[PDB]
């Protein structure tokens, strides 16, 4: 599963 | 008092893998509730008031093992653009928030682990049992200890 964006 | 289910516990302790301090302080955890990780928890049953020990406790009780599957590749693209992507940053991803450390960038890829930090990683505990004290309907209630300040770090 790969995901859009990472967020702090 | 002896360590046991339902007590509320005060430990200092220090935490150290491979010879180095990651963890130490003071902290009161409510015993017998899945608080702590499982392996420090059996090494606290039955102590004593006053008691010093040490405890190995291996990945297996501790933060469970490392997956490999858990490293994987992704763009750096998906960073926020205030960031600072680099070895050791932490980030997450929304599955409940999925946190993840980044381990490696190069150029427009990034090898990020998903695993806990400790994952795989034998702990050396050093504790101290300070306090052992009945919990309070409260503390039951919700299933750990009451405040008592931040003292570890
Ligand atoms: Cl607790």
């Amino acid at each position: 599963h790969k995901y859009n964006n990472y967020e702090g | 008092m002896k360590v046991g289910q339902d007590k509320v516990v005060t430990i200092r302790y220090t935490l150290q893998v491979e010879g180095e301090v990651l963890d130490q302080g003071e902290l009161s955890y409510l015993h017998g509730h899945r608080n702590l990780i499982p392996g420090l928890e059996e090494a606290l049953e039955g102590r004593e008031e006053g008691e010093a020990f040490q405890a190995h406790v291996p990945a297996e009780k501790a933060y469970g093992p490392h997956d490999p599957e858990g490293v994987q590749v992704v763009p750096l693209s998906a960073f926020p653009e205030d960031a600072e992507v680099v070895p050791g940053a932490q980030f997450y991803a929304q599955d409940n928030p999925m946190p993840l450390t980044v381990v490696a960038v190069e150029g427009e890829e990034v090898t990020v682990d998903f695993n806990h930090p400790l994952a795989g990683k034998d702990l050396d505990f050093q504790v101290e049992v300070v306090k052992v004290r009945e919990a309070t309907p409260e503390e039951l209630l919700h299933g750990h200890a009451h405040p008592s300040g931040h003292h570890h770090h």
